[PDB]
């Protein structure tokens, strides 16, 4: 039900914003007004929504809507 | 002395979700227990609580922070809210310094540490969210509620299970007439209605099983009384220096003036016998009032509807009344919301503080046919029109832990 | 002005199982934290705690009762029965009424909890054991111990997280100033080295992940510190009315001659920068004892090794010591100890006492680089022999909570 | 390894008597010292050790030592 749309309505719920405000290029911390364990539940939404493991040196890099995009991107097929 | 006076009120409770929409259920007998419906109770020997209705906090806690609480601290921040919107207090740079927060709870968010614990059986360590620890722990309600109002001022939580009320509101009083605190919010919340609470107390055989009438479960000091009914909601008081209300032009509902304490210093599956821990409870709240017992005009008891516990209870109110035993007014309204553990002591102190501005006395409902021995007014059935009454007592006794007991006086 | 003294002290804690060998280890600079072995910690990100050794009450708790315990339970019993007996009161029938408790945790019973809901998820509400509720919960330690001896006086527990050490002593002494009795027994009990502790703490991202050097993990003000690292343990004190203690020729430690308190009004996920709230809980309890701050000698931190939190303490210091920062004595014994969580407050007071007795401060170890602006005497790596020394601060800071500050004087 | 045996066992440990204080016609609650919770405890371990069920109405007469062996008697084949 495509996989940008799913991140985005996870990141949406997440750090409670309107579909509007996820933009691509959005910042969790400093356009979506996330705090650092904020960050570390989103993440653990995106695998809990998508049954991956994300290893924490790799979810450290997870800072944007686009990161996040291009990671449950590039570990599927 | 600095005196303390009581100038805002919260609350949620089983029979309403304002203070006076519960106030007006209890004055007409109205029980709020039912069967619980959102988990499974089949394999559970006691199937009904008194549950929170059509709770809605959309507009004070966004769904985001919603996540990170567990149910009892956002009954305790609704409550919280009313009551400090109810004490039109204005907040200052100035003033944050002295105001502060008393607020506690007996088990804190079972509901949370089951889902989190769960999440830890079924996928390990990195599945536990890392809002666990806060959205569980008793003192968050404070936590939560300093820091939506800016507070600075001395700030606890006191946990002393079925007395976590009245301690919370009588120490909350104590740092405001040490000096450390102008104003305190203070009181407590519960939820302990889920999977862990409901096995938890009916393992421990505590818990009423009329599953088959839950309305009329508890009833207390009635002969056909078998375990305590489980309830939820928040109490908040606003508590306040009385110079500091009255210059500010703050309604007072009631004035602060007796706060005792004690333990009963022996298990509970030992008999309670006398109540002398109750006894001494309240001896210790008349003596810090300056008061004697026959000026109480309304009792409002602990009265769990448990065999043992209500009987030592009434041992104790005749210890303490003596020849006036028979004239003062006693009644249990966990007979209609159960018992709200950590919350319990804090919404009896509003209806204790109510009943002195309305003169009228909540009923005790179920009261069919009292046991042998049981022979005090304890006001069944349909609530009692007072007059002249100025001093109330509340309650909040663990026949078999600790005992906590305050005094309100009019005006 | 009921004034306040210590009169007997326990404690266990990961150096130590006596008040007087953990002393000894903590002036030597010797860690207690080693690697966890009472549960798998493959998947765990911190797999090492300060854990209490060798550890055997049975002399004191048969085992019947001992599995009706938690182990935060069982260790706050034995440092209150220690604490009894240095003390060497005796408790009658006379004076029973007049000697309560206050005795709070943080978490409470987290190990029980866990293993009664893994009962209740794989065999339903039937296998909840029906000691499950005393077991747990934070009260429980003044409920066995007041039991034990037969204490009616008041009884409180405050849970207020990493500040509930300082806050049950500092107000087991305002129940004692106020009247409510003559003799408390304060302290506080954790044991948070349990799957759900670490994995909580662990998904908070809060604690050292030093898995390959545990001793060297927790290091207050370093430069390479990542976090805190959990430590189990209790510690009790019991407090007595001056005049009371000299009529029995009770051995006098120290005077509580300070209390003060707090709340920072912002989360923790904030930026603590200055202080402000840890600088008033200070500024209150020197205030209450009627001392300037250049008249303390040494100051027991809270110094948890987090970057952000020991950087804002270290501003608070300076801003309420000034001119004298550079010259007072600041350390942390969770350098060596871990934090104990809700007991750290209680065990760190004792640290303070003894620093009073002793006239010899403990270290901070593993301070090998301090950070810049962390230029205050923070006692790196050895302890500090002193003289003249007549007064010191025990602090417990929220950062992001509640804050609490007790002020001890020698003689 | 013989139920009445494994029986008293457990009466022992779970009530901290010793073996030879755990006598056939001893009582739980006057005889070996246990409060009412105590005896809700031992029920459950029984139900623990023989992978028995053991109804409320039945648990109730569970009251001395010899009614917990007639009962774990009599249920298993």
């Amino acid at each position: 039900s495509t996989i940008e749309e799913r991140v985005k309505k996870i990141i949406g719920e997440q750090l409670g914003v309107k579909q509007e405000e996820v933009t691509n290029n959005a910042s969790f911390v400093e356009d979506l007004g996330a705090d650092s364990l904020d960050t570390v539940e989103l993440v653990m939404a995106l695998e809990e929504e998508f049954d991956t493991e994300i290893p924490d040196e790799e979810a450290e890099k997870i800072t944007t809507v686009q990161a996040a995009i291009d990671y449950i991107n590039g570990h599927q097929a | 002395k600095r005196r303390v006076v009581v100038t805002g009120l919260g609350m949620l409770s089983p029979v309403g979700n304002t203070v006076e929409s519960t106030w007006k259920a209890l004055l007409a007998g109205q029980s709020g227990i039912s069967l619980i419906d959102h988990f499974d109770t089949s394999a559970y020997a006691t199937k009904f609580a008194g549950l929170v209705k059509d709770f809605n906090c959309e507009d004070i806690i966004s769904r985001k922070e919603q996540r990170k609480m567990d149910a009892f601290i956002q009954y305790g921040i609704v409550a919280g809210v009313q009551a400090m919107q109810d004490s039109g207090l204005e907040i200052t740079e100035e003033n944050a310094t002295r105001i502060g927060a008393a607020i506690g709870s007996g088990i804190g968010g079972l509901g949370l540490i089951e889902e989190n614990h769960t999440s830890l059986m079924n996928g390990g360590p990195r599945k536990i969210s890392p809002f666990f620890v806060p959205s569980t722990i008793v003192n968050m309600v404070a936590g939560h509620l300093t820091i939506m109002y800016g507070l600075r001022g001395p700030s606890i939580s006191i946990a002393t299970a079925c007395t976590s009320g009245v301690h919370n509101i009588g120490h909350a009083a104590r740092i405001i007439a040490y000096g450390d605190a102008d104003v305190m919010v203070a009181g407590g919340a519960e939820k302990a209605s889920t999977p862990l609470g409901v096995g938890g107390f009916g393992a421990a055989r505590a818990l009423s099983t009329r599953n088959d009438n839950p309305q009329a479960a508890s009833r207390p000091w009635d002969k056909e009384r078998d375990g305590f009914v489980l309830g939820d909601g928040a109490g908040m008081l606003v508590l306040e220096e009385y110079e500091h209300a009255k210059k500010r032009g703050a309604k007072i509902y009631a004035e602060l003036v007796g706060f005792g304490m004690s333990s009963d210093a022996y298990h509970m599956t030992s008999p309670p016998e006398n109540g002398a821990g109750a006894a001494l409870a309240m001896a210790n709240a008349l003596r810090d009032a300056g008061i004697e017992a026959s000026q109480i005009g309304y009792v409002n008891a602990h009265g769990t509807s448990t065999p043992a516990g209500d009987k030592a209870e009434a041992q104790a109110v005749k210890t303490i009344f003596g020849e006036a035993a028979s004239r003062v007014l006693v009644s249990s309204t966990k007979s209609m919301t159960g018992h709200l553990l950590g919350a319990a002591g804090a919404v009896e102190s509003i209806y204790s503080i109510l009943a002195l501005r309305d003169q009228a006395v909540p009923p005790t409902i179920n009261l069919d046919n009292p046991d042998e021995g049981c022979d005090l007014d304890f006001v069944p059935h349909e609530a009692r029109q007072v007059s002249g009454m100025e001093y109330t007592l509340c309650n909040s006794f663990g026949f078999g832990g600790t005992n906590g007991s305050l005094i309100f006086k009019k005006i």
